[PDB]
RNA sequence: CCGGCCGGGAACUCAAAGGAGACUGCCAGUGAUAAACUGGAGGAAGGUGGGGAUGACGUCAAGUCAUCAUGGCCCUUACGACCAGGGCUACACACGUGCUACAAUGGCGCAUACAAAGAGAAGCGACCUCGCGAGAGCAAGCGGACCUCAUAAAGUGCGUCGUAGUCCGGAUUGGAGUCUGCAACUCGACUCCAUGAAGUCGGAAUCGCUAGUAAUCGUGGAUCAGAAUGCCACGGUGAAUAC
């Protein structure tokens, strides 16, 4: 789907460890009743997908953004034709 | 020694312990009336004791986890006659005419993708 | 049995009777009653002259009625005047909150016709 | 005194590794409080299989996962290496510890 | 019904009085499930209707029954065009199956504060047929019984 | 309506409204903020709210602070 | 479309899974990207040297990998040098070490995979389509073989108009469960367009 | 320490691997002495026991070049690429699918009994405390039959309302707030106070369902920072009817 689309998100998740998570839980506490110093959030002014959850989330392989999922990181069009090639430990066609 | 029987119906699970003694009923250590007898289904814990007489004749202390009300009443209910067991298979032929021995399979049924619940269809309007 | 705003309510149990007034809802009428001292469950048949105007004291406090009326009203020209908005929707008739008007915007939008 | 966890997906092969890891025991030094069956924790996901549109599809996947518990009582140093060096199954996820 | 005829369940004689009937009956006015909640409401009718006719409770209910039961109807039967009402005598279990369904749905319909006190006017006007649901048999026998010509 | 702990504004809007402060007002006051909240320090001045297709002015007042400058610069055309 | 996939069905029972290790919802994916990131760079080596399956488990932090070819040696290289060169970049790819066996492939004609595969690759080499499929579907019957079905798919030949046409040739039970059934597919990328191959092949039952 | 809580106990409930069991096979009637149906027996289960998965050759050039792939075609300092703000959320209308009601088989207060099935470390979050509240600070346990989410609701008991646009119904709007997130203006969810539309059961017409189903009642999950009346899954209670 569109390598820029793709390589967009592979710039947010690289700038969203080099700073946040780090960088930016100067904020965590930064608000919290340490109160103030408005000093404090203003800082947000940085790379914008510097932020976790600018990340979209797409199928590993493909990069369709919709049709995902957690356990296997695929879109359910790949994930079913890697289930029925086995391809997928554990995995087979339930009923109950 | 104890004389006992299972019983579970529909997702509940009651153990049924018989002694010769009065008719003192206890479950979940707890009086008949206090658990349920007392609402839909007091009268049905009792069953199992009819054409087998009683009124105070033999003991039997339960317990019973899983499902409601009337399922764990049922369950005990397959618990009593199951463990009439212990006092011979020349009563167990009418609590069979009485329907007590049987155990109700009835389970209840999966949602399946495309419907609403189980058996119940998204309304289709033609155009 | 008036209290409060022109209003004249009652015949019925207490804290029910008052949220006649414009500017209650239960919550208050709990904690005018109690703030009373009286029970809540009474009709006013009982309830004689000196316990209704203490209560007409307690209500005294909230800016309930036509004074609550032009005081919301108010408010909704500040919008307007604003040019806002939240107020450009209150002059056109439209939902404020941001509700869907493809559809369904009934309400807001008054019955259909054409 | 020692009890080992057992998960696998596959079941036919996880109570393999569990009687078997319980027979390497049971002969040398031995106690082991039997294989614990335990809850099988089974996934499931249920999903569109058409390409495009089709609501009504969908293929409907589970995982199950079993567990196996173990518990050996008296470690005896033979015991001991029984375990160590005695083991493989490679899809077979074993705890040692708790 | 294509083909598989059937018999039919049999639920479980009243748990107050022992009877197949009010099972059936209880049944019919139960909604959503909530049975607990039903046969209270129908007791409680059977309380007024049974002090408030004396003549005991079982007894009471079948005379007041015995009115609104039905005799005769008209089965449709849309043959050459015309829909054709071909009345049929009707079987005798059936014959309360409605009886009572008329009954309780009259009594739905009314304006008593209750459904126990409706209940009981209903159980009561019939008593004396001069309810709405004895009117639902002064009628369908209307209905049949013109088309009488037919048989 | 949010917020909670400290009002929210863009920095270089922020700066944009002390370069006028200290100065005096020039024209108008491009900012794409329609973010930000309105400070008091901003009464008297025309700021520029980007809407989708240009800016439009909004000369703040006494009353517009708890606003968003967004809250004065329609963005869909009907009529 | 309509069938279920036949291989998939099956997997619980008479099919074995091309993917066996255990990992918990964390690294779940994670491997799964590695392990379809080493089928990948793997099938795109041993192209012409035909492979029919590659099975992969990650054998407590490590990778094994097991590699079913029809050309075992061409696979293995000059005494050893080959898999050495793979298992490097297997390693380099899996984020931990790698051990990389190659099972032997005993009667190819037999292979779903390798059949549709071959047939793919005789379409490229520009050859009659009814030809090939009645080819694989004989040396199959041939050695063993209770059944086999071959069908191809779209501007066979050429047409400016697509077609499927197949050939059931024996058994071919795809409702019986017991039934061993190798399924697989391959795609010929010809200079009219791209056409579809499937192969069932009928082996037993239990 | 009246907590299965500690000794213990291998009975039972359960857990999850393996087993047996149901075949019209047994009695009988019906039918060609057949196939079958029917009723009876015993039995947890009688007549493919219940549910699921499984969808033949083929029909609609049916849908998917936007999941991916791909013949051909077209753009290439633009049909590509980066950024901000907007828009996909517009609103005279119409149609489909749903959710909430019109109420005493109900509303409300209080007391109180009984499920299933899932989810969890960049997580589930107990406790304690503060806040009417949503929440907040602090902080344990748990990769989890341990710990957390989490106190099921229908229901039952008491009381209250008394058939009214009502103590039914919650729309819309003012005010003030909470959390997520760089950011809640357009357009997030939730909370406190106030507000109290339509609606008294719905024309023509039309849909669902044959039993643990319909109806009703709460519970969880995927996606997901956040955002479910949808979707998927779970048990509670539990029918009417078939000539
Ligand atoms: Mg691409
Ligand atoms: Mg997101
Ligand atoms: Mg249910
Ligand atoms: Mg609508
Ligand atoms: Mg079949
Ligand atoms: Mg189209
Ligand atoms: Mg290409
Ligand atoms: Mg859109
Ligand atoms: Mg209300
Ligand atoms: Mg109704």
């Amino acid at each position: 789907a569109k390598q820029s689309m793709k390589a967009r998100e592979v710039k947010r998740v690289a700038l969203a460890d080099k700073y946040f998570a780090k960088r930016a839980e100067l904020k965590a506490i930064i608000s919290d009743v340490n109160a103030r110093w408005n000093a404090v959030l203003k800082l947000q002014t940085l790379p914008r997908d510097s932020s976790p959850s600018r990340q979209r989330n797409r199928c590993r392989q493909t990069g369709r953004p919709h049709g995902f999922l957690r356990k296997f990181g695929l879109s359910r069009i790949k994930v079913r034709e890697a289930a029925m090639r086995g391809e997928i430990p554990g995995l087979k066609k339930a009923s109950w | 020694n104890q004389y006992y029987g299972t019983g579970r119906r529909k997702s509940s699970a009651a153990r049924v312990f018989i002694k010769p003694g009065n008719g003192k009923i206890v479950i979940n250590q707890r009086s008949l009336e206090q658990y349920f007898g007392r609402e839909t289904a007091r009268m049905v814990v009792r069953q199992p004791l009819e054409l087998v007489d009683m009124v105070e004749k033999l003991d039997l202390y339960i317990t019973v986890k899983g499902g409601g009300i009337s399922g764990q009443a049922g369950a005990i209910r397959h618990g009593i006659t199951r463990a009439l067991m212990e006092y011979d298979e020349s009563l167990r032929s009418e609590l069979r005419k009485a329907g007590f021995v049987t155990r109700d399979a009835r389970q209840v049924e999966r949602k399946k993708v495309g419907l609403r619940k189980a058996r119940r269809r998204p309304q289709f309007s033609k155009r | 049995a008036r209290i409060a705003g022109i209003n004249i309510p009652d015949h019925k149990h207490a804290v029910i009777a008052l949220t006649s007034i414009y500017g209650v809802g239960k919550t208050r009428s709990k904690a005018i009653l109690a703030a009373a001292g009286i029970a809540e469950d009474v009709k006013i048949s009982e309830l004689s002259e000196g316990q209704i105007d203490t209560l007409r004291d307690e209500v005294a406090k909230f800016v309930v009625e036509g004074d609550l009326r032009r005081e919301i009203s108010m408010s909704i020209k500040r919008l307007m005047d604003l040019g806002c908005y939240r107020g450009l929707r209150h002059r056109r008739g439209l939902p404020v909150r941001g509700q869907r008007t493809k559809t369904n915007a009934r309400t807001r939008k008054g019955p259909r016709k054409p | 005194r020692i009890r080992i966890r057992l998960k696998a997906f596959d079941h036919r092969l996880i109570d393999q590794a569990t009687a078997e890891i319980v027979e390497t025991a049971k002969r040398t030094g031995a106690q082991v409080r039997g294989p614990i069956p335990l809850p099988t924790r089974k996934e499931r996901f249920t999903v569109l299989i058409s390409p495009h549109v089709n609501k009504d599809a969908r293929d409907q996947y589970e995982i199950r996962t079993h567990l196996r518990l173990v518990d050996i009582v008296e470690p005896t140093e033979k015991t001991v290496d029984a375990l160590m060096r005695l083991d493989l199954a490679a899809g077979v996820d074993v705890q040692i510890s708790l | 019904p294509r083909r598989r005829v059937i018999g039919q369940r049999k639920i479980l004689p009243d748990p107050k009085f022992g009877s197949e009937l009010l099972a059936k009956f209880v049944n019919i006015l139960m909604v959503d499930g909530k049975k607990s909640t039903a046969e209270s409401i129908v007791y409680s009718a059977l309380e007024t209707l049974a002090q408030r006719s004396g003549k005991s409770e079982l007894e009471a209910f079948e005379v007041a029954l015995e009115n609104v039961r039905p005799t005769v109807e008209v089965k449709s039967r849309r043959v050459g065009g015309s829909t054709y009402q071909v009345p049929v005598e009707v079987r005798p279990v059936r014959r309360n199956a409605l009886a009572m369904r008329w009954i309780v749905e009259a009594a739905r319909k009314r304006g008593d504060k209750s459904m126990a006190l409706r209940l009981a006017n209903e159980l009561s006007d019939a008593a004396e047929n001069k309810g709405t649901a004895v009117k639902k048999r002064e009628d369908v026998h209307r209905m049949a019984e013109a088309n009488k010509a037919f048989a | 309506r949010s917020l909670k702990k400290g009002p929210f504004i863009d920095l270089h809007l922020l700066k944009k409204v002390e370069k006028a402060v200290e100065s005096g007002d020039k024209k108008p006051l491009r900012t794409w903020s329609r973010r930000s909240t309105i400070f008091p320090n901003m009464i008297g001045l025309t700021i520029a709210v980007h809407n989708g297709r240009q800016h439009v002015p909004v000369f703040v007042t006494d009353e517009m602070v708890g606003h968003k400058l967004g809250e004065f610069a329609p963005t869909r055309t009907y009529r | 479309g309509q069938k279920v996939h036949p291989n998939g069905i099956r997997l619980g029972i008479v099919k074995p899974w091309n993917s066996t290790w255990f990992a918990n919802t964390k690294e779940f994916a994670d491997n799964l990207d590695s392990d379809f990131k080493v089928r990948q760079y793997l099938t795109k080596e041993l192209a012409k040297a035909s492979v029919s399956r590659i099975v992969i488990e990650r054998p407590a932090k490590s990778i094994r990998v097991t590699i079913h070819t029809a050309r075992p040696g061409i696979v293995i290289g000059k005494k050893g040098e080959d898999v050495e060169k793979l298992r490097k970049v297997v390693a380099d790819i899996a984020g931990v070490p790698a051990q990389i066996n190659i099972a032997e492939v005993r009667k190819p004609e037999l292979d779903a995979k390798l059949v549709a595969d071959s047939i793919t690759s005789q379409l490229e080499r520009r050859v009659m389509f009814r030809r090939a499929m009645k080819r694989a579907v004989q040396n199959a019957m041939r050695l063993g073989a209770k059944g086999i079905k071959v069908e191809v798919s779209g501007r066979l030949g050429g047409a400016e108009i697509a077609r499927t046409e197949w050939y059931r040739e024996g058994r071919v039970p795809l409702h019986t469960l017991r039934a061993d059934i190798d399924y697989n597919t391959s795609e010929a990328h010809t200079t009219y367009g791209v056409i579809g191959v499937k192969v069932w092949i009928f082996k037993g039952e239990i």
